[PDB]
């Protein structure tokens, strides 16, 4: 809807990316 | 009213317990790969003609198997639907779907979901219906109960690599679970009134001089399955409100009785496989004692019903808008907790017009992830998953390792358990806010406020958990919603389906150890009460700022 | 490669089956056992349809017993467009509507009580609701008997005939066929 | 050490002020926390100078409770590794210095050369003297007497070693009391295991054990669903009306997911091994402790093990064509070559109590035959007599082989010697039979108690013995252990081990000998005893200090805290989310929904009062729960029901009662602070 939104957005997206990331490969 | 609830709630558990251990048993025989009485010789036969062989395949073949059925029974649908027009049995010479229709109703037929965005007696042929739907209503259902098997038996298998053969137990499953029973409740349904046969619409002249043209069609063999597979996927909009599909209080009861009857039969097949009645008798007090609390929250709610009734000149609060009037409140009630804990899209009564309470009852119980009884096969696994998860963490305050039936829990079950127990929230959440950042998923709602996003949230959690039962307010037949919630049932079913199947294959090839004096009893009520507080308080803890948004804010309004 | 046919082969066959002969064998069975209520229930006098047994039909007439209301698309009461008016409680068009079914009830229904049963002002689930229930009924004798020049007694007596109980009384509640008692109220008349 | 040393607390608080910027993204859960504190002190400074919320300072509040958030959960992490750091600092401090007696040959007296430390390798022969440090572990050769192990063990009375025999190696960095021990080096210094404990402590790249990765799994998908669910937030009251501030999403976030366990996950793990330490256990690793929680079969050595052994001469029983004067005789000629402790006490009994001392013991004909575990031979054949010793089942088949029989009086002789417990051993001349020699042993001590005590933990143990049948009954009965096995070869030892995990059982033991090393490699649980051999204490994956049997309960003890610490932490982080929700979200939703003030039954005062008392309360609940996670869960001993009852009613009831108490009274003390 505005650039607040789609950097919030990104910014979950990436936080969702990383937990997935360390769930997957949790050494 | 008290005094009745409780006679009902009562007589359908009795009669549901009294008839889910005979096919118990018989689903125990299936899982044991024992053919039953009388099948030998046929099936064999059959089993040449067809060219299955005496393999037996591993999970990821398995799992593969389940797969392939499923998209060549997802292709299949989306043409017979695209091409609806050119098919036969076509009396109203109704045209063929639209791309986005006909993509969600495949979809949602092949997910074992049926939503349903559209009126079936204004959109659908009777061959789309009686070979397109049926036949998904079964092979769904199927999948379903062959991954439970598979499910099963790799909890049940000591030390070894296969997991069955999948195309054996999902003929099984249909011609000797699905096929008859369904043949015996469509002739019951028959017989008290349902609708079978192949005739035009016909025309009728109303006593007053109206005209209303009256829709037919073979209503009663997919009611008879969409009752059984736990299905729901109406042939007309009103869904088993419709008198066509559910005539008579007896046929209702029949209808949640089929229900909830292969659920409840898997839990006493899985009880029975494992030698261990006490651990399908453990899952059944839980899923029990939640659905008996949900029930009696919900005919609370709809008994105190509309609060301005008595304001505007009624004789009660009863909430009786968008109810049928040969079922009471109480057993609407009943059925939409049935329906909405047992992963059914049928729908007694719309629970657009339910209140606050007996909304989020419904809805909790589909977002908590259908374990209570969700759905044939899909509930016994969710609820694993669950179990898998009150194991790990009961091991954990014990001090051993984390042990269900003899068998370790270790990182990769883990894993694959947390990834199964994601898939869906994540859907149900990304989904609704995705539907509430667009006035495409928007432009849908039908009441305004918190019920508006209670139908949002309605929709999307009903796409993902495969229910499929709706607040039908919503227009959700925009091609936005129609492959929003497409992917929601396509993800939510099958992404669960394959990290199970994962589990299973990762569960095979351990050995059951035996118990001992310092293991833990895996039954009792402290184990049910333990499983309970688990999958109570992750629901809780996922979803009630959603509530507390929608249908909580609609109570305190 | 060797796994293909497996899977055509049980497709195939599950799909011809559970799609040709289940429905199949469902049709010839029900046709044959009940036939009446296989076809559509339908109140057929002469060669004209009047109705089926289960539908419900929308009556306005002074005379007739008036059943729920319906929230069809188009007309009232159409199977065309069966589905309820999916309205919630904290909707005002949901208040709005009561307020006038219950103006129109109270104007229709003058020598009857200030409180009017709830399944006449709420509409039903599949808008094609053929039943009310017997206090509903009671309800709406004083108008049906003024409209009708008739007497109390006997339209509880025809409305205890055209009504049906279930097997035990919590699994729905005792109904009665509006459609078939509008009928019977006309063949009385003529 | 304590529990919170003044100068360990500063220099560890300046450790987390270190640990900020890399430390954290190994842990999901503080990282997460670590990121909204960045984004909320962001925001904070957007609110001070830039941004159209005007709300600085409330911004700011939250920006500073979510970084003292990853302060504590770091001060947890640091206070337990500077803990375990002090502890093995302590444990360094011996005095192993660069003094040494290299001797080029392994005779006593050669040369009295001077080495250091670094000029030692894997084969080295060192001599020693009274009150002097030992330089390197390994087996003595020659000579024997008193070792102080106090620097090494923490506790006093020297040990008595053997050259060669059952208390043959020798712990570094131990003075060395009265005569001199001749000691060949088995393994260079640097690569011992007190110096691989040591480095694994400090600088803590500790590896995580597969329930602590499992739990990692569950506490990051916890995270991923309360992260879901706070980002869905904002549309879902953006639409209703106006949208929840970013601020306030962020607190409830960091409140939401299991910050407590998360941040406490690496303290319990230190904690456990700190506390492993502590029972003068040293483990290679978090998995064997770890595993020992779910053993429930404890395998035990008779000798060595259960008892202290050095075995002596007690009864003497002769036959009837010996009288006086020839067992001693035949017993000294067949064990004066054998290096073991019981031969040698024999030797220097014998000559004492029948005065045949004039014997010589060189005669430049003397064959040497050692002694093997299996054969259980010893005896030199000097004068054509081939004079042989061993046990019962040895002299049996011995006899059987070139003499001609046995009368019952042998039989009756030998029951007689092992009706106290002492095992019987009889010597032959090779075609006659001769008088049985008893050998007494000296159980441990107070260790029936101990063995109740397993028993009352659910582990069946068991003690493999060899020996004689009614002796190793006599000496079960005594120690009171469940069940015994005798006449056992070393590899019917291994036989039980895959025997006890073909049924899936988990299986521990304990033993000191040279000819366990498969035993150990095999086992899951390997507690080697100090007194045992560096090749057993190599294969072993943990090694006692305290040479105890029975130590196993403290190991059972510390891995059962571990784990129970794991998840009452993890059930009391899950059970405060509630509160945190009827906190928050009244809280939350105040201007856009007001009608969900009813929700507040805790009565807080304000909403911004609400966010701040529940993560001030989400701050604090970590530093009031070091204490708990430093010294683990109160561990008692009973059935699993039981148990895991206690626990959920001490702490699910507790995650659900105790945070409603806890942000009422914060909120109370903001009130009358007026601060909100
Ligand atoms: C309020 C808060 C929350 C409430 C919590 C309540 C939750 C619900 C409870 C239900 C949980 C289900 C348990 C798991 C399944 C158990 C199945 C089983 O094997 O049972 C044996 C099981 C273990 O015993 P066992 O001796 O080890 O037996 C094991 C052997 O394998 C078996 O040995 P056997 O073969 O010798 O036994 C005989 C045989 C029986 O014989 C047979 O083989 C069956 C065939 C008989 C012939 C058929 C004709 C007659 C049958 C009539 C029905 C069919 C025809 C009907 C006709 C209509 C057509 C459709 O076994 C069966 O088949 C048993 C199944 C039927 C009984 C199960 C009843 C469970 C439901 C209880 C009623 C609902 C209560 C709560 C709801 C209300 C709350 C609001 O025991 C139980 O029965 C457990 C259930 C106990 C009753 C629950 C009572 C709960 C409390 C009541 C409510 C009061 C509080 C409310 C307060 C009010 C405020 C509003
Ligand atoms: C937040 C934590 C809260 C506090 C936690 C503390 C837990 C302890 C609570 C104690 C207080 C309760 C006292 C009331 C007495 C009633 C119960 C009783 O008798 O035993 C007490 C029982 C301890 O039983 P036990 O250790 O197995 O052994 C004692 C038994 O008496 C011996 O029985 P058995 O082992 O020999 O086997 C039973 C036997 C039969 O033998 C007997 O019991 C003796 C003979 C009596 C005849 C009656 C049996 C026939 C059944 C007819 C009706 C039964 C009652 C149905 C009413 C249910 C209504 C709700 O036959 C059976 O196997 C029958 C099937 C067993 C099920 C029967 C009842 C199940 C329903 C009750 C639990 C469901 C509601 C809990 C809701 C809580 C959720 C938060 O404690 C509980 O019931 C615990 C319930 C509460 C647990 C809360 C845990 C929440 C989870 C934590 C949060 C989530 C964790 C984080 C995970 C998230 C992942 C990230
Ligand atoms: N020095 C010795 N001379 C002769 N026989 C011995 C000697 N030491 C032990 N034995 C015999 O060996 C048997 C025990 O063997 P083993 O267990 O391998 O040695 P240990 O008991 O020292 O661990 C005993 O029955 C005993 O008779
Ligand atoms: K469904
Ligand atoms: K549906
Ligand atoms: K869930
Ligand atoms: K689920
Ligand atoms: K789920
Ligand atoms: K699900
Ligand atoms: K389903
Ligand atoms: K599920
Ligand atoms: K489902
Ligand atoms: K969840
Ligand atoms: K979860
Ligand atoms: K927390």
């Amino acid at each position: 809807m505005s650039a607040g939104v789609i950097t919030g957005v990104l910014l979950v997206f990436l936080l969702l990316g990383y937990l997935v990331y360390a769930l997957i490969n949790a050494e | 009213m008290a005094a009745q609830g409780f006679l009902l709630i009562a007589t359908f558990l009795l009669v549901l317990m009294v008839l889910a251990r005979p096919l118990g048993s018989g689903l125990a025989r299936l899982i044991n790969d024992i053919p039953l009485p009388g099948t030998t010789g046929v099936e064999r036969v059959l089993f040449r003609a067809l060219g299955v062989s005496d393999r037996e395949m591993n999970w990821k073949q398995y799992l593969c198997a389940i797969l392939g059925l499923n998209m060549l029974g997802l292709a299949v649908l989306f043409f017979m639907l695209l091409g609806q027009h050119y098919l036969p049995l076509n009396p109203q010479q109704l045209p063929g779907l639209s791309w986005d229709l006909a993509l969600n109703t495949a979809v949602s037929f092949v997910t074992n979901t049926n939503w349903q965005s559209y009126s079936g007696e204004t959109t659908l042929s009777y061959f789309s219906q009686m070979a397109g739907l049926t036949v998904q209503n079964f092979l769904s259902a199927a999948s379903g109960i062959a991954v439970i098997f598979a499910l099963i038996r790799a909890f049940t298998r000591q030390s070894m690599s296969t997991l069955g053969n999948a195309w054996v137990d999902l003929l099984r499953i249909t011609l000797w679970v699905l096929v008859p029973v369904a043949l015996l409740i469509a002739l019951f349904f028959i017989q008290q009134g349902a609708l079978q046969n192949f005739l035009p619409y016909q025309a009728v002249n109303t006593v007053e001089g109206a005209q209303q043209l009256l829709p037919m069609g073979p209503v009663a063999s997919q009611e008879a399955i969409k009752m059984l597979g736990t299905n729901g996927g109406g042939f007309f909009n009103a869904n088993s409100s419709h008198p066509f599909e559910n005539p008579t209080a007896l046929t209702n009861f029949v209808q949640m009785l089929a229900i909830f009857l292969i659920p409840t039969a898997l839990c006493f097949a899985f009880g029975e496989v494992m030698g261990d009645r006490r651990q399908g008798r453990m899952l059944l007090w839980a899923m029990s004692v939640i659905f008996v609390i949900c029930v009696g929250v919900v005919m609370w709610a709809e008994v105190q019903g509309n609060p301005h009734l008595l304001a505007l000149g009624t004789d009660s609060s009863i909430n009786m808008e968008g109810k049928e009037s040969r079922f009471g409140v109480l057993v609407s009630s009943l059925f939409a907790v049935v329906t909405t804990a047992a992963s059914c899209g049928a729908v007694i009564a719309m629970h657009d017009s339910f209140t606050a309470l007996g909304g989020m009852v419904p809805m909790w119980l589909m977002q908590i992830g259908e374990v209570v009884f969700g759905g044939v096969g899909s509930g016994l696994y969710g609820m694993m998953l669950f179990v898998l998860l009150a194991v790990f963490i009961a091991g954990l305050m014990i001090g051993r390792t984390p042990e269900y039936l003899g068998k370790k829990i270790d990182v990769r079950e883990m894993k694959l358990t947390a990834l199964a127990i994601l898939v869906t929230p994540t859907l149900v959440l990304m989904g609704a806010a995705l539907a509430m950042m667009t006035d495409a998923g928007r432009s849908a709602m039908l009441n305004p406020g918190p019920h508006g996003f209670s139908e949002v949230l309605y929709a999307v959690s009903s796409a993902a958990n495969n229910n499929g039962s709706a607040f039908a307010g919503l227009s959700a037949n925009s091609p936005f919603w129609n492959c929003l919630l497409a992917f929601c049932m396509f993800v939510g079913r099958f992404g669960v389906i394959i990290p199970v199947m994962a589990i299973a294959g990762s569960l095979v090839s351990k050995k059951s150890q035996a118990a001992s004096s310092g293991t833990l009893p895996t039954h009792g009520p402290l184990f049910v009460g333990l499983l309970i507080g688990t999958v109570l308080l992750v629901g809780a803890l996922t979803f009630i700022p959603a509530l507390a948004l929608g249908p909580v804010a609609e109570y305190l309004s | 490669m060797s796994g293909l046919r497996p899977a055509l082969s049980t497709f195939i066959f599950l799909l011809l089956i559970t799609g040709g002969v289940y429905p199949l064998l469902t049709t010839v069975l029900g046709q044959w056992w009940f036939p009446w209520q296989a076809n559509g229930s339908l109140i057929r006098e002469g060669d004209t349809v009047r109705g089926s047994a289960l539908i419900g039909q929308n009556f306005t007439g002074n005379g007739y017993f008036h059943g729920r209301p319906s929230a069809t698309a188009e007309m009232p009461y159409n199977p065309q467009a069966s589905g309820g008016s999916n309205l919630a409680v904290s909707n005002p068009e949901l208040d709005k509507l009561i307020a006038a079914r219950v103006a129109a009830l109270r104007a229709a229904n003058p020598d009857a009580s200030a409180s009017v049963p709830v399944e006449l002002v709420t509409a039903s689930a599949s808008g094609l609701d053929n039943n009310i229930t017997p206090q509903a009924a009671a309800w709406q004798i004083p108008r049906v008997a003024k409209a009708r020049n008739l007497s109390v007694e006997q339209l509880t007596q025809l409305i205890a005939k055209y009504s049906q109980q279930p097997l035990v009384k919590y699994i729905g509640q005792p109904v009665v066929n509006i459609v078939e008692l509008n009928l019977a109220l006309d063949k009385l008349d003529e | 050490a304590l529990f919170e040393p003044t100068l360990v607390v500063q220099a560890l608080k300046e450790a987390v002020k270190k640990l900020n910027p890399q430390a954290q993204w190994r842990n999901p859960v503080m990282f997460i926390v670590w990121i909204g504190s960045l984004l909320t002190t962001c925001i904070s400074i957007a609110m001070a100078s830039g941004a159209m919320p005007g709300n600085a300072l409330f911004s700011a509040a939250i920006s500073g409770w979510l970084w003292i958030t990853v302060l504590f959960a770091n001060f947890a992490e640091a206070l337990a590794e500077g803990r375990s750091k002090a502890q093995a600092n302590s444990l360094k401090g011996v005095k192993k210095t660069a003094f040494a007696r290299k001797l080029r040959e392994p005779k006593y007296g050669a040369a009295a050369d001077k080495v250091p430390a670094d000029q030692l390798r894997k084969g080295d022969i060192v001599l020693v003297e009274a009150g002097d440090i030992i330089p390197c572990d390994g087996e003595v050769i020659e000579g024997g007497a008193s070792v102080d192990e106090s620097a090494i063990t923490g506790e006093s009375a020297p040990v008595i070693r053997e050259s060669g025999g059952d208390f043959a190696s020798v712990t570094g960095g131990t003075r060395i009391l009265s005569d001199w021990l001749v000691i060949e080096c088995s393994v260079n210094p640097g690569e011992t295991f007190l110096d691989r404990m040591i480095a694994m402590v400090e600088g803590a790249q500790r590896r995580k054990t597969p329930n602590e990765i499992a739990l990692t799994i569950l506490l990051i998908a916890l995270t991923i669903v309360f992260l879901l669910a706070t980002a869905t937030l904002w549309p879902f009251s953006a639409w209703g009306g106006n949208a929840v501030s970013v601020t306030v999403l962020v607190a409830l976030l960091v409140c939401l997911i299991p910050t407590t366990i998360g941040g406490l996950l690496s303290a319990i793990g230190v904690a456990g091994m700190s506390r492993m330490l502590g029972a003068n256990v040293i483990a290679t690793s978090g998995r064997a402790v770890e595993a020992a929680g779910d053993v429930d079969v404890l395998l035990l050595d008779k000798t060595g093990t259960i008892t202290l052994g050095n075995r002596q001469a007690s009864e003497f029983i002769p036959a009837q064509g010996v009288d006086e004067k020839t067992l001693a005789d035949a017993a000294q000629l067949a064990s004066l070559a054998d290096e073991t402790p019981e031969g040698r006490s024999i030797v220097i009994l014998a000559k004492q109590r029948f005065n045949l001392r004039e014997r010589d013991v060189q005669s430049l004909h003397a064959t040497f035959v050692p002694f093997t575990a299996q054969s259980r031979m010893s005896g030199i054949n000097i004068d054509n007599r081939m004079i042989r010793k061993g046990s019962v089942d040895a002299i049996r088949r011995h006899v059987e082989a070139n003499g001609g029989h046995f009368p019952t009086d042998v039989d009756q002789k030998v029951d007689q010697v092992a009706r106290q417990g002492a095992t019987p051993l009889v010597v032959v001349e090779g075609s006659r039979v001769l008088g049985v020699i008893a050998l007494k042993d000296i159980v441990k001590g107070g260790i029936k108690e101990r063995f109740a005590q397993l028993r009352k933990m659910g582990i069946k143990t068991v003690m493999i013995t060899g020996d004689n049948r009614l002796t190793a009954a006599a000496i079960a009965a005594e120690a009171g252990v469940d069940d015994f096995l005798a006449e056992a070869t070393p590899e019917a030892k291994l036989a039980l081990i895959r025997q006890y995990q073909a049924e899936g059982r988990l299986v521990a033991m304990t033993g000191d000998g040279t000819n366990d090393a498969p035993a150990l490699a095999q086992a899951d649980v390997a507690v080697a005893m100090n007194s045992g051999t560096q090749a057993a204490k190599e294969a072993g994956n943990m090694v006692d200090l305290d040479s105890n049997p029975t130590k196993l309960i403290e190991v059972v003890h510390i891995g059962k805290q571990m784990l129970m610490t794991r998840g009452s932490l993890t059930t009391f982080s899950i059970a405060n989310d509630v509160a945190k929700y009827f906190a928050i979200i009244p809280a939350a939703f105040a201007a856009t929904y007001p009608q969900l003030n009813a929700l507040n039954i805790m009565c807080l005062h304000s909403p911004d009062s609400a966010i701040l008392s529940a993560v001030i309360f989400n701050a604090l609940i970590i530093v009031f729960l070091i204490p708990l996670a430093l010294k683990g869960v109160s561990y008692k001993p009973l059935t699993a029901s039981a148990m895991l009852r206690r626990n959920l009613w001490i702490y699910g009831l507790g995650g659900l009662l105790v945070p409603f108490i806890g942000i009422k009274v914060i909120d109370l003390l903001l009130t009358v602070c007026g601060l909100v």
